[PDB]
């Protein structure tokens, strides 16, 4: 398990964005 | 003597009602998987 | 045993406490109820003429 | 008394299945019909029906 | 600022898929048809539009 | 070598022992009769113009 997939691709404020 | 006819303006459904059969249990519709023909939607004819 | 009143049977529904048909998952083709009588109209669910 | 074992499966199923065809054709004397018969898995269709 | 990727289709897929019906019927106060909305494989549809 | 009336011929049938088809398994449209000259033109057999 080499990895993991999170998921942000939302736009992009900094470092952030969701919710 | 004479005068005006009145004017009903003839045109079309607002929402387009009724230009889709829908609920009534004959003629009602589908969308199932080509494979399966499992229907998916039973509309009971009592749901305006 | 003189019975002759058995084709005005149109629909029949078969419910466990109100809210779960008996046949339930999907043993039909209309999951709600039996049908007897399909005259009104017909998509195809019929049998010989 | 009837076997309660495993003979009639719990899971959601159809009993009776409506195929309508995938493709076809017309002639004068002729009429080409091609359905899918996609029997879903674990369980066994008969032809006699 | 926008996703930089991971959120478009690169190769050519297709705004706006047109479908026409695979089977027509008429009456003389109906009409009914059937299409083959094949969605595709790697992809998501949403029966809003 | 002045063969000239190959232009009438409709229909030709090889059955090796009275029962097999030479043209064989299905190999063909016509999977039994070889057909050089359709006059009955429907089903949508008939080449070149």
């Amino acid at each position: 398990a080499p990895r993991h997939g999170s998921r942000p691709f939302m736009g992009t404020w900094n470092e952030i964005g969701t919710s | 003597q004479a005068a005006p006819n009145r004017p009903n303006y003839i045109g079309f459904r607002d929402n387009f009602i009724g230009l889709m059969y829908y609920n009534s249990t004959g003629n009602m519709g589908v969308l199932a998987g080509q494979a399966s023909q499992l229907n998916a939607v039973v509309d009971l004819q009592d749901r305006n | 045993g003189t019975f002759y009143l058995n084709h005005t049977f149109k629909k029949v529904s078969i419910m466990f406490d109100s809210s779960v048909s008996w046949p339930g998952n999907d043993r039909l083709l209309t999951p709600n109820e039996f049908e007897i009588k399909r005259t009104v109209d017909g998509e195809g669910y019929n049998v010989a003429q | 008394v009837a076997p309660t074992h495993d003979v009639t499966t719990d899971r959601s199923q159809r009993l009776t299945l409506r195929f309508v065809p995938v493709d076809r054709e017309d002639t004068a004397y002729s009429y080409k019909v091609r359905f899918t018969l996609a029997v879903g898995d674990n369980r066994v269709l008969d032809m006699a029906s």
